[PDB]
């Protein structure tokens, strides 16, 4: 008993997801997606950069589509996925919907 | 690897499950029933002696 309660306290412990932008792009339970058609799917497209072109190479066959139509729909994703899916959107945008209910 | 569903990053430590099980109880039991049987049949040898 002693020896199965301090298993499940260090996987917490490990404190994930960290906030970073290649933690999103190491797991892949909480998946993640951009927007279909805009300046935040084509910036994925042509990076030249390590880190980025994973996340690209993920979402462009991530099934089922981690995409969306519009933006009003991914911020109700996020909501609707008890943390498993977030959403990748400029930095404005964001932060005023941290500030609505 | 790119197009597979289970990716290369999928079966690279991805998530770390956890959930104890009763998998392996009986083992324990497996061996005190036995001497609780045991210790009765040893026990009515001693009030009848």
């Amino acid at each position: 008993y002693t020896a199965n309660l301090a298993a499940f306290l260090t996987v917490e412990r490990m404190v994930s997801p960290i906030e970073s932008a290649e933690d999103l792009s190491k797991q892949t339970e909480i998946a993640y997606g951009t927007l279909d058609s805009g300046s935040t799917k084509e910036f994925f497209r042509r990076s030249k950069i390590a880190v980025f072109d994973k996340m690209w190479t993920y979402m462009r066959s991530a099934e089922p589509s981690v995409f969306v139509r519009t933006t009003a729909e991914g911020v109700a994703r996020v909501r609707k996925s008890k943390g498993k899916y977030a959403y990748l959107l400029e930095s404005t945008m964001n932060e005023y919907i941290e500030q609505r209910k | 690897y790119d197009k597979g569903e289970c990716g290369a990053k999928d079966s690279g430590s991805k998530e770390k499950t956890s959930a104890l099980s009763l998998s392996n109880v009986a083992g324990v039991f497996y061996i005190l029933v036995g001497g609780l049987g045991l210790a009765m049949l040893v026990a009515l040898i001693e009030f009848c002696y």
